This record gives structure tokens, C-alpha cells and sequence, in this order.
């Protein structure tokens, strides 16, 4: 979908503002026109990438860079906190394609701009990614994830710090990757939807799920720091941070939130349940015929592997927070299948105090 | 200046007591009945370390420019889920006004503002209870002059009530806007002038584009002024 002369000037001005490392105005341009009339100033993909990379340099480990970029800080905020807000705002816009909103063309021009960005994970202007591969120290998101075996360390490195009882580790997965990983998964889960109805192997299948050898390794990778039985001593190698200094706290920054362990478990299990649902997105698409060839997924006994790690747990708090979901409708079609799976495994292996929750969920789903 | 914001929450939040209250709620929400710990909304607030038995910014007392004090805060979603139990839709007005004022004061301070979820659900759900004209008529109790540093913030949280927020402040209405541009440039109140610019620009009164005769003035007034020129150039090139 090509742009018009109205959007070409916007794209060129944005890229020229980014060329001068004036990211404050790049954010203000998009922010100062959100809740106005129906125009929908859409971000170009060469700027969506800069936003994805700006969202990574959080204030917890990079205070001097942020404080030296824009001294005044008129918004009393940071670039990472703002960039994430804009990403979330435009993503929630993208998930609502209505004609009673901004436009039926700008929406389609955004849908193309967000899909031209996740594909890397317009010959009318010189985008500022030709001559720039570093945003204030952080390299990029499409260059740091297209490295050998780096998209999988980015997932296995945030799934183990989501329950951490340490300050820099938990912070990193709370302020950078937990938020960012829910965005990405939210984009692949609609790009895949704009691949099945426009096809006559999917974006979800290749380069996302095939990082990925067996069906049990997936179940051992989803829960990476839970209190399960741990039957495989050969666990994941000690994961290294994506960016240098991510696992370090700066002396000047002082955190102020007191996150109870229940809160950390809730957020962690929410992210893990989201990942499991994204996995089930395409495994329920394979018909009763042959199985897929690319991911080598069975789609019938991978439920057994996950429902085995749930029954063979050791904490009752974490076992509730998995099934005690807030969206009893957004995540259907695989929680009741993981309820009958866990219930039909403690009864067969014990002929405790967990089979009550599964019955409660099975009854709750009776509408 | 540094960290000179409103700072409603003065002391530390009663962690252990809050944690206790945090339990018995997950299964409760999945399947208030428990109100014996804190009976009233004042008790719920003081449990957050909100205030030493206080709801209005006393600017004569310099309440709008406080200090850091390095105080801890409970997760904001938990705060707004606990506060929304003492709602009492079908109740008197003298208690609902206190509820609304407590919500507004504990949405404008830096602690709750710089420690918020990327996706806002509770903030928009709480505001949707009251009336927009009532939320802005029983406005955030800041004086009309310094209404703009905190009005920029209120519009950063809720951006849809900007046209519905300059009416109550200015009451076409552009004559008042242009007159209030003066007495800010007549004085040296540039900061409040900057936030006045950031608050009014983009509305039905001061739209974007090359076309307002502020640029000329600034060009004539010439370190906090530069930012005004840059923002004005940016808004003209839209």
C-alpha cells in the first residue's frame, strides 16, 4: 500500500528529525496529535524500528544517556516509557480496524507499516536506517535478533527473570522485555491472521517457533524458573543479557515500587500463558490430516507435556495464578484443555490439593 | 528544580498490611466481602501511606512543589483495584465527591504517574464512572494559573478531555486564550507559558499548521525560551 503526498512529507520530516538524533521531537510529533481529529499520523516502519530500539534503553541502567539526550525533560518522562506508550497506543489501534475511526486508508497504511517491521525480525525518501545502526548505544532490534540464535535467548532470558527476587534481573524483565515481548507476540498473532485468509508454514511457524527440536523441550522452555519437578538436569544454559549492562543497576536510579512475590508470579504466569496461547494459535489450525513439516510439532501430545509440568508442581500459589486468569474469554480453547489435562494426570498418578482448582475451572467455563 | 511534583503520597505504604489485603482477592476476583481491615476509604488511603489524615493542593502552602522523600509505592494497578471497591455508586454525594477527589489527587502525583502500566485500563475505567463535565467541573483542585503544568499531565493521562477542559478554564473563547497568552509574556512566567502552549495547541481554537501570532512575539522576546521556539516551529510544520 503506497503513501500519498500528505504522508510522504510526514515520513520525510520524521526521518530527518531522527537523523539529527532529535528523538524528543520525534515522540512529540506523534503524541501531540493522538486525541484530536481523525487524521492518524502513522509512523513509518523505519521509525517503528527506532521506537522498538528506544524502548530498550530503560532508565534503570542508562540514566546518563537519557538525561543527556534531552536535559529539560518537559514531559517528566523518559524516552523508553514514552516509546512504549506510543507502541501500545498504535497497537491497540491496529487491533481495532473500524471505519468509524480515523480512516479506512491510514489504518491500512499502519497495518502495512507494522507488518513491514516484524518481517525484518518505499523509494521516495532516504530513511534514517541506511546510515545509522545504533540508537544511543543500543544497536537495533532487527540486527540484534537476526544474529545466530539470538531470538531464542531473548525469550529464554525474560522468562527466567520474570520471577527473579533480585533487583536488576527482575527490573530488566519488568521494564524492557516483559512489555516488549507482549507487543511482539501481539503482532505475530495478527500477521499470522493476515497470512491464512490471504494465502490461496506461516509467520508464526517459521522464524518465531522454529528457533526448537522436540515437543518436550518447548514445555521445559515455557516454564523456565517455576518450582516444577525438574526431571531434566540438562536445563537451559545460563542466559546472557541481550544488551551490555542490562543486568546491572545504575547507582543514581532508585526504584520505588514494592512488588510482592504474588505480583511477580501473576505477571510471569500471564506472560507464560500468553506464550502458550500463541503456540496453540496455529497448532489448532492443522487439520486431521498430516502434521506440519517445519516446526515438527505433534499438536496432540504437547498438551500432555505442558499439563505434566503443571501437575508435577511444588507451589500452590503459582498453580492458582496460572488458571486464575483475568480474561476468561480472550484465552479460551486451551485453558479447559489444560484443565482436563492436568486433572487427568494427578488422578492417574495418585489415584494433592490441586484437583480442586481444575474442577473449579471446568465448572466456571459452563456459561 | 528536580522532582518538584505534587507528591500526594507522603509516607511509605504499609507493605505487609497491603500484601495481606492483596491475598484473598485473586480467587475472589475469579469467583467488598472483605472490608474488616480498612472500614472506610480514608483508612484505605492512609494504608497507601497517602496522607497524614487529609483533598486540595494548598499552593499558599507550596503543596504543588514538594521534594523526593524517597518513598515506596505499591503497584498502581493494585492501588486502583483496591480504591475501586469503595465506589458506592448508589450512595450520597458527599462521599462520592471524596472518592473522586481522592482518585484525582492520586493520579496526578509523580509517583503514580511515573510508575504506571503501559496499557491503561483502570485509569480509563475509573474516569468513565464520573461525568466528564463533572470530572472537569469538580476539577483537579489546582489554581487556574498553575492549571497548565498539571493540565499537561492530566492530558497525558487522558488526552480526550482537552476541548472539554479549556472551556471551563476560558469562559469566541479565543480572545481569552490570546489575552492569557499575555500576562504570561508580560511577566517572565515562561514555564507556565510553555505548558500553556503544550496544553492548548491542537484544539479547535489553536489548530496545527502554518496558518495565532505567538511566533512573532517569541521571536521578539529573545535557555527555556529556545524550547518554545522549537515547539512552535514543529507545530507550524504540521
Amino acid at each position: 500500500v503506497e503513501l500519498t503526498e500528505k504522508h510522504l512529507l510526514a515520513f520525510e520530516m520524521l526521518n530527518s528529525m531522527c537523523l539529527l538524533e532529535n528523538y524528543d521531537h520525534v515522540l512529540l510529533f506523534l503524541e501531540c496529535q493522538f486525541g484530536k481529529s481523525h487524521n492518524l499520523a502513522v509512523i513509518p516502519f523505519d521509525i517503528i524500528l527506532v521506537l522498538f530500539t528506544l524502548s530498550t534503553l530503560s532508565e534503570y541502567y542508562k540514566e546518563p544517556i537519557l538525561r543527556a539526550n534531552d536535559p529539560y525533560n518537559t514531559s517528566r518522562e523518559t524516552l523508553s516509557r514514552r516509546a512504549l506508550k506510543l507502541l501500545q497506543k498504535y497497537l491497540a489501534i491496529l487491533k481495532e480496524f473500524d471505519s468509524e475511526q480515523y480512516n479506512l486508508y491510514d489504518l491500512e497504511l499502519l497495518r502495512c507499516q507494522f507488518f513491514l517491521a516484524i518481517d525484518t525480525l518505499y523509494r521516495s525518501y532516504i530513511s534514517c536506517l541506511e546510515q545509522r545502526n545504533t540508537i544511543l548505544g543500543n544497536r537495533l532490534l532487527n540486527l540484534k535478533l537476526n544474529e545466530p540464535g539470538e531470538f531464542i535467548n531473548m525469550i529464554l532470558w525474560t522468562l527466567s527473570n520474570s520471577l527473579q527476587e533480585s533487583t536488576p534481573l527482575f527490573l530488566s524483565s519488568h521494564e524492557i522485555w516483559m512489555p516488549l515481548l507482549e507487543i511482539l507476540i501481539d503482532l505475530f498473532s495478527c500477521r499470522q491472521d493476515y497470512f491464512i485468509q490471504h494465502e490461496v508454514e506461516s509467520p508464526l511457524a517459521v522464524f518465531f517457533e522454529s528457533l526448537r527440536n522436540f515437543a518436550n523441550r518447548f514445555s521445559e522452555y515455557v516454564f523456565l524458573n517455576c518450582d516444577y519437578k525438574l526431571p531434566s538436569d540438562n536445563y537451559a544454559t545460563p542466559v546472557h543479557p541481550v544488551y551490555n549492562g542490562e543486568n546491572t543497576i545504575v547507582d543514581t536510579y532508585i526504584p520505588t515500587i514494592k512488588c510482592s512475590p504474588l505480583y511477580k508470579s501473576q505477571k510471569s504466569l500471564a506472560l507464560r500463558r500468553k506464550l502458550i496461547g500463541s503456540c496453540f494459535k496455529l497448532l489448532l489450525r492443522v487439520p486431521d490430516g498430516h502434521r506440519l513439516i517445519t516446526p515438527r510439532i505433534v499438536a496432540d501430545d504437547v498438551i500432555q507435556g505442558i499439563s505434566r509440568t503443571l501437575a508435577s508442581f511444588n507451589d500452590i500459589l503459582q498453580f492458582k495464578k496460572f488458571f486464575m486468569t483475568e480474561n476468561l474469554s480472550q484465552e479460551s480453547y486451551f485453558i479447559p484443555l489444560l484443565a482436563e489435562g492436568t486433572l487427568s494426570e494427578i488422578l492417574k498418578d495418585t489415584q494433592g490439593t490441586e484437583a480442586i482448582l481444575d474442577a473449579k475451572e471446568q465448572l466456571e467455563m459452563l456459561h | 528544580d528536580k522532582y518538584k511534583d505534587w507528591h500526594f503520597i507522603s509516607k511509605n505504604c504499609h507493605y505487609e498490611q497491603l500484601m495481606d489485603l492483596e491475598m484473598k482477592d485473586t480467587a475472589y476476583s475469579f469467583l467488598e466481602f472483605v472490608h474488616l481491615k480498612c472500614p472506610s476509604i480514608t483508612n484505605l488511603l492512609v494504608l497507601f501511606g497517602v496522607n497524614q489524615e487529609k483533598l486540595k493542593i494548598n499552593y499558599e502552602k507550596k503543596e504543588n512543589s514538594r521534594y523526593d522523600n524517597l518513598c515506596t509505592i505499591f503497584p498502581v494497578n493494585k492501588m486502583l483495584k483496591f480504591l475501586m471497591y469503595f465506589y458506592s455508586d448508589d450512595d450520597n454525594d458527599d462521599v462520592r465527591e471524596f472518592f473522586l477527589k481522592a482518585f484525582i489527587c492520586l493520579i496526578l502525583d509523580r509517583k503514580v504517574f511515573n510508575a504506571m502500566e503501559s496499557d491503561h485500563r483502570l485509569c480509563f475505567k475509573v474516569l468513565e464512572l464520573f461525568n466528564e463535565a463533572h470530572f472537569i467541573n469538580s476539577y483537579f483542585e489546582i489554581v487556574d494559573k498553575n492549571d497548565f503544568f498539571l493540565h499537561y499531565r492530566l492530558l497525558q493521562i487522558f488526552p480526550h478531555l482537552q476541548s472539554a477542559l479549556l472551556r471551563r478554564r476560558f469562559s469566541t473563547i479565543q480572545q481569552n486564550i490570546i489575552k492569557e497568552f499575555n500576562e504570561f509574556f508580560d511577566c517572565k512566567n515562561y514555564k507556565n507559558l510553555l505548558y500553556f502552549i503544550l496544553t492548548m495547541y491542537g484544539s479547535k481554537f489553536i489548530p496545527f499548521g502554518p496558518k495565532e501570532y505567538f511566533k512573532d512575539c517569541i521571536l521578539d522576546i529573545s535557555v527555556e525560551i529556545s524550547i518554545l521556539k522549537g515547539i512552535l516551529n514543529l507545530f507550524s510544520k504540521i
